[PDB]
């Protein structure tokens, strides 16, 4: 019932020390605004997922920003043939699309 | 090398559904660092992960063929964080037109909420251990394929998957929703340091929704 000072500890015991390494090593970015404003109202579908997009969206920007800086690959080629989440008849025929 | 290793074991409990199934083998590909078990008191998921060698545990643990839980946490000390889930998409699903590498390294980003209070605060690290994907795993691709986001609307998370295009996104899925139940300071024991007030148990909503 909201043991601040053990869920503190655990914090502290648990978390990885990313300050002294390198953005690859977490690849996460937290916003500066509390994606809480952006929603008018809690509800409404298409409000919501414009906030979530928008959130993601700025935090790929600024990540590709900082793995440049590093030199690590960014963008998956548009020739790069690995297997994918999704297989590309699945894709083709949510598109409605002759395979 | 580098300094972040996590290997997480991703178990279901017996009664799972088929959209429990489904998100389960979302994250299996999603997690090239998840191991994927024959499924499952819960004090046995430590030596299990043990068994494995891993650092993290994802059980989801289903009830009533309709419920999923997902119980997060780092064996064997713990700590152990309780969700319930719910508005389950999975990445099958018609509307979901992203698609990314299986394996490669996600963006994880995070709601500004998540520092608001200590239990987000214990959460968003324990969900970049599990959700991230360390370098460079054993079976990860290299490339930046995909967001998982996390935000913090009605005290609940919302979780969604984004290909990036080029730059702008496409949902992927999976999609669901988790509200923090509890938080215990062991693995699968200890007493409980956190307790959400704000939740209900579905089978209670069910109930009062017969009554009318």
């Amino acid at each position: 019932v909201n043991n601040t000072k053990a869920m503190k500890h655990a914090l502290e015991r648990v978390q990885l020390p990313w300050k002294k390494h390198s953005f690859q090593e977490h690849q996460s970015v937290t916003s500066e605004t509390n994606t809480d404003e952006h929603i008018k109202d809690i509800y409404d579908d298409t409000e919501r997922e414009l906030a979530f997009y928008k959130q993601s969206l700025d935090a790929v920007l600024v990540a590709r920003d900082e793995l440049k800086r590093l030199k690590v690959p960014f963008k998956r080629p548009l020739d790069y043939f690995a297997e994918m989440v999704k297989s590309d008849e699945h894709m083709d025929k949510i598109k409605g699309k002759l395979i | 090398q580098f300094m972040n290793k996590q290997r997480t074991l991703l178990i279901s409990s017996r009664g799972v559904n088929y959209r429990h199934r489904h998100l389960i083998q979302d994250l299996s590909g999603l997690l090239p660092h998840s191991r994927k078990e024959p499924k499952l008191d819960l004090q046995q998921l430590n030596e299990i992960a043990e068994l494995y060698n891993c650092n993290n545990v994802l059980f989801f643990e289903a009830r009533k063929h309709q419920d999923l839980y997902l119980w997060l946490s780092k064996p064997p000390n713990g700590p152990t964080i309780k969700f319930y889930i719910q508005n389950l998409h999975t990445m099958d699903e018609l509307n979901f037109t992203g698609n990314c590498l299986k394996g490669s390294r996600p963006v994880l980003s995070f709601d500004q909420r998540f520092e608001s209070s200590p239990h987000y605060q214990l959460i968003k690290e324990l969900l970049v251990h599990n959700f991230g994907v360390p370098p460079n795993a054993r079976k990860s691709k290299p490339f930046i394929d995909h967001v998982m986001s996390f935000s913090i609307v009605d005290d609940k998370i919302w979780v969604r998957t984004y290909e990036i295009s080029h730059i702008s996104l496409v949902e992927i899925g999976p999609r669901f929703v988790m509200t923090v139940i509890l938080i215990l300071e062991g693995s699968f024991g200890g007493p409980k340091i956190y307790e959400n007030k704000q939740y209900v148990s579905p089978n209670v909503v069910r109930a009062q929704i017969k009554q009318q």
